[PDB]
């Protein structure tokens, strides 16, 4: 059972400047981290899929990396419809997520 | 163990695991004839290969093996440990067997020449150094400052005999204590690794 | 292999100039003296066929095995003369002497 | 006794585990190195009273055979 | 399907057995190579491993097509129906192309009836190794190709700028060369049959000292060292003496050959049995050091303790200086 630790649990940073999202895996997970933003009261959205790819009509601005145990979201420039809880999770085993980091703007 | 297309690229073939990746790859229980390697387990990934005919889809499977000590023990550590050990015993000798204390040196310093030529055959032709290497050079040193020092006993001999027995009394326990030493210390700065 | 001496011919395509590259070959023991081309008719009991021979006279390099093997030879077999030299009263530097020359 | 081990060696592969026939080699070189220690230790007690190294040597003449022949008894109804 | 229509409309009356623009004009192949490894250099057989991605494209009239379909991906099964050069490698004593799982061929096909078609190979290619200055020598050493049996006039080879290009040099296998880099090389050969354009790529190694001076220089160094203890050893214990310098020529003499064995069996001397023959000469003259100082002690016993002194003080610096000087002459030229 790989336990992946998402932080930070929250963040307000200002809108229009970088974000940066790091995930850690307890065990490893080559490149079968998948990134996964979920808007208020609506379902997952697919944003990385494997480490370092981008899911079909996904902004730019999104991009991950990640090689064994140590994978990050990067956000070039926040917008209004970046404000949303991000997931991470890992596929190289039977799936698990990470506790999620919610998205603030202030 | 790296497989992939040849001759379609990642916008035509795509390779992926039939089952979750980290039960894709199953080895045998009963599989295995490896003799000086232990297979530890096997890991999976998947990637891109970038090509000047384009890119393609690298499906990546290593399998973690750690090498087996008993055969070199056995062959080499052991009997080089002997060899010095067979030169040490040359100082409790008699000093006025000098014939037979060279003949103690010579020995074991031509043994120890035999097992570093006979010990480096078994690994490739690597230019660096390995740890087996230090580890023959260190006892080939050893066996080496013993005979040196059976050479100054018996120049000072006949001149000085109470500085050869000194010499002599002092080496007995000097050399065992820093060989000692040495084996701790390399055992420790390897196995712990 | 099939064919007689009834059904096909076989000679030097120019009888002198018919093998080349003898002279650009090296070898690490030996030397190519020469070659020689032969044509002739060999029989068996199936019939007659027709033979090519390519034959290349060998050299072997001697500097090679003087030193390897000839020079420690001369060498313990001089030693071995040091005995005498040494006076007889001493016998365990003599006897050792002679008798690991044997063993070389 | 190192050249027949090397000979052994070379036929032989890479194997961690010991064999019977290196269990005996290592007995046979034990008794062949406990003779020079002997033969050492004798000569060590050589300028102090001979009568001890006599009776060290004597001891030896009639132990190491004896030794050897219980280690070949043992060795030999262990692996048959 | 539409790519069906196309494959069968090309192959329709085509003869694979002629070359494109048979009489008209030679046939251009343009060639490139990716040096995926440079396996073993062993010198015992005077050859060397390489496997390779080549790439080799021409221009076929025959297979232009007009449809949207701008380029023809194709797997081996097209290899052996369309027209294909005979490239082979002139001084390769073995190669063999890869057939697992499948043939490792590629074949593409563009509209204006380009062809490009790759392989992988791995070619054992035969170079002498001029091993005078060994282990110190430097070598390069070529990887030819050409057309079988089609001379200049009709097939011609043609590099590009970037045509060969190497893997991350990490991962091969040279362990006793360093590859310190490669060119490329057009001519053209007069053989029995004709004029032919030879192809060739030099890779240029040079050889690693580190691990021959482990294996050869410092055990030699540390017997001639051990035949120079036996200097400060007292005069009177002859047999202490002899076994000494006895067992220093019989271990440099097993050291000299087992050393050899590592060269093949060449009839001139290299640098290495240079430096090992010196040593053997420095253990010979410290065993004939000792004899005459056993013939000279029973004349007067003076004179052989003056030239025992004289002999320790010395010996060591002679091989200092013998040392310094071969180095330096083979590291120079
Ligand atoms: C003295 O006797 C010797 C012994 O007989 C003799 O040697 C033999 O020579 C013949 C002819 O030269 C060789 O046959 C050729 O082999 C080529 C491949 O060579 C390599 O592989 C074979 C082994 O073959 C197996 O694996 C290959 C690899 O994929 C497969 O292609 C084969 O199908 C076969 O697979 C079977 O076997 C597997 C395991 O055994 C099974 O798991 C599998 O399920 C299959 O059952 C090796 O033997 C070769 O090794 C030898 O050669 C090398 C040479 O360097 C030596 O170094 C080495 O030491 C060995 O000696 C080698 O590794 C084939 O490509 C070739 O077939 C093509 O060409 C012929 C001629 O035109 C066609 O008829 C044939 O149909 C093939 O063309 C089709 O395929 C190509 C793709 O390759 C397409 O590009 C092409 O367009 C065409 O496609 C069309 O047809 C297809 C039907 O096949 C169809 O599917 C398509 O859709 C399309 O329509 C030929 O068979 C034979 O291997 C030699 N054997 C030995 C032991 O040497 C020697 O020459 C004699 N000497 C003299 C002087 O006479
Ligand atoms: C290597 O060995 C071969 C075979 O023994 C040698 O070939 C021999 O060459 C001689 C001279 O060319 C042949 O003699 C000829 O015999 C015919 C028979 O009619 C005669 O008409 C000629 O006047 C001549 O005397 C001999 O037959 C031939 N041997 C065989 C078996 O055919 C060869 O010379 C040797 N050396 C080299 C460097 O090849
Ligand atoms: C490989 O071959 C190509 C083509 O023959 C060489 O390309 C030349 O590179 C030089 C740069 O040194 C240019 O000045 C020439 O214009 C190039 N020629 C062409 C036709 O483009 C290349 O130098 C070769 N690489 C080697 C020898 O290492
Ligand atoms: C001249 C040339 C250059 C490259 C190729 C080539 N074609 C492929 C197809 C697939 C794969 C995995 C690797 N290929 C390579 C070699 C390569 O680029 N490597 C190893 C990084 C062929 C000919
Ligand atoms: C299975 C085996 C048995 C013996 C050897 C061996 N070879 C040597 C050569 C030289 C010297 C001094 C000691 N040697 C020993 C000693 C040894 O290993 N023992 C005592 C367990 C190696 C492997």
């Amino acid at each position: 059972n790989i336990v992946m630790t998402q932080s930070p649990k929250s963040m307000s940073m200002s809108v229009g400047e970088r974000v940066t999202l790091s995930c850690k895996a307890s065990e490893y997970v080559g490149t079968y981290v998948s990134w996964y933003q979920q808007k208020p009261e609506q379902s997952p959205k697919l944003l990385i899929y494997g480490a370092s790819n981008r899911y079909t009509g996904v902004p730019d601005r999104f991009t991950g990396s990640g090689s064994a145990t140590d994978f990050t979201l990067t956000i070039g420039s926040v917008q209004a419809e970046d404000l949303a809880d991000y997931h991470c999770g890992q596929s190289y085993s039977y799936p698990t997520f990470g506790a999620g980091t919610k998205l603030e703007l202030k | 163990l790296k497989f992939g297309s040849y001759a379609y690229t990642r916008a035509e073939v795509v390779y992926e695991w039939t089952r979750e990746p980290a039960r894709s790859v199953v080895v045998a229980e009963d599989g295995s004839r490896l003799n000086q390697y232990d297979l530890l387990g096997q890991t999976v990934d998947s990637g891109i290969v970038q090509s000047s005919t384009g890119e393609y889809v690298v499906m990546t499977t290593h399998f973690h093996l750690k090498r087996k000590i008993g055969y070199f023990v056995i062959q080499t550590y052991l009997p080089c440990i002997m060899t010095v050990i067979l030169s040490q015993v040359s100082f409790w000798l008699n000093r006025e067997s000098v014939p037979a204390r060279t003949v103690f040196g010579v020995t074991t310093v031509l043994t120890m020449t035999t097992l570093s030529i006979s010990a480096r055959n078994s690994l490739p032709k690597v230019a660096y150094a390995t740890a087996m290497d230090w580890f023959i050079a260190v006892c080939y040193a050893f066996v080496f400052s013993a005979l040196i020092e059976f050479a100054t006993v018996n120049y000072f001999t006949k001149s000085q005999p109470a500085r050869a027995a000194k010499i002599d009394r002092l080496s007995r326990i000097a050399f065992p204590l820093l060989f000692g030493i040495f084996n701790l210390v390399y055992w420790a700065t390897y196995l712990n690794r | 292999y099939g064919y007689t001496t009834d059904d096909i011919e076989f000679y030097w395509r120019g009888d002198d100039n018919a093998v080349t590259g003898v002279t650009k070959i090296e070898l690490p023991q030996f030397s190519i003296v020469d070659y020689k081309l032969i044509t002739k008719k060999v029989v068996f009991s199936t019939g007659s066929y027709p033979r090519l021979s390519l034959s290349f006279k060998l050299k072997r390099n001697i500097g090679y095995f003087i030193l390897q093997t000839y020079m420690p030879s001369i060498l313990i077999t001089i030693l071995s003369w040091v005995s005498f030299w040494i006076n007889y009263d001493a016998s365990a530097a003599r006897v050792a002497l002679g008798i690991t020359t044997v063993l070389t | 006794m190192t050249t027949i081990n090397t000979h052994l060696r070379e036929t032989l592969p890479k194997i961690p585990y010991v064999k019977a026939i290196d269990m005996y080699l290592m007995g046979c070189f034990v008794f062949v190195f406990m003779a020079l220690l002997e033969y050492a230790l004798v000569n060590y007690i050589f300028f102090s009273q001979p009568a001890r190294a006599a009776a060290i040597d004597r001891w030896s003449r009639i132990f190491f055979p004896v030794v050897f022949s219980f280690f070949n008894i043992v060795y030999w109804l262990y692996y048959v | 399907g539409d790519v069906t229509v196309i494959l069968n409309n090309l192959l329709e009356g085509y003869d694979n057995k002629l070359r494109p623009d048979i009489g008209v004009k030679p046939t251009l192949i343009h060639t490139d190579m990716y040096v995926n490894s440079i396996g073993p250099v062993n010198a015992i057989n005077m050859e060397y491993t390489i496997d390779i991605f080549f790439a080799q494209t021409w221009y076929d009239r025959r297979l232009k097509f007009n449809s949207t379909i701008k380029v023809l991906r194709l797997n081996s099964n097209m290899v052996g129906k369309i027209w294909i050069p005979d490239t082979f490698f002139r001084n390769s004593k073995k190669a063999d192309a890869h057939w697992i799982t499948t043939p490792n061929r590629m074949l593409r096909i563009w509209n204006d009836g380009r062809v490009l078609y790759t392989l992988r190979l791995t070619i054992d290619a035969e170079c002498q190794l001029q091993l005078h200055n060994f282990p110190m020598d430097e070598h390069s050493c070529p990887l030819e190709f050409s057309s079988y049996g089609y001379p200049r006039e009709e097939i011609v080879y043609q590099w590009k700028r970037s045509s060969v290009e190497v893997g991350d040099t990490r991962s091969w296998r040279l362990y006793q060369f360093s590859f310190v880099g490669l060119r490329n090389t057009t001519e053209v050969v007069k053989t029995t049959s004709g004029d032919y354009v030879v192809m060739s790529v030099y890779f240029d190694l040079s050889r690693r000292m580190g691990y021959f001076t482990i294996q050869t220089y410092i055990p030699c160094t540390l017997i001639v060292v051990l035949s120079w203890v036996s200097f400060w050893i007292n005069k009177d214990a002859v047999p202490a003496r002899t076994s000494l310098g006895i067992t220093t020529v019989l271990t440099m003499t097993t050291l000299s050959t087992i050393a050899r064995k590592s060269l093949p069996k060449v009839s001139y001397v290299t640098a290495m049995d240079l430096f090992v023959s010196v040593c053997f000469i420095f253990v010979f003259s410290a065993l004939v050091e000792y004899g005459t100082l056993h013939y000279f002690v029973s004349s007067q016993p003076a004179r052989a303790a003056k030239m025992d002194s004289y002999a320790r003080i010395f010996f060591p610096t002679a091989f200092c200086l013998f040392n310094l000087v071969y180095w330096v002459s083979y590291l120079y030229l």
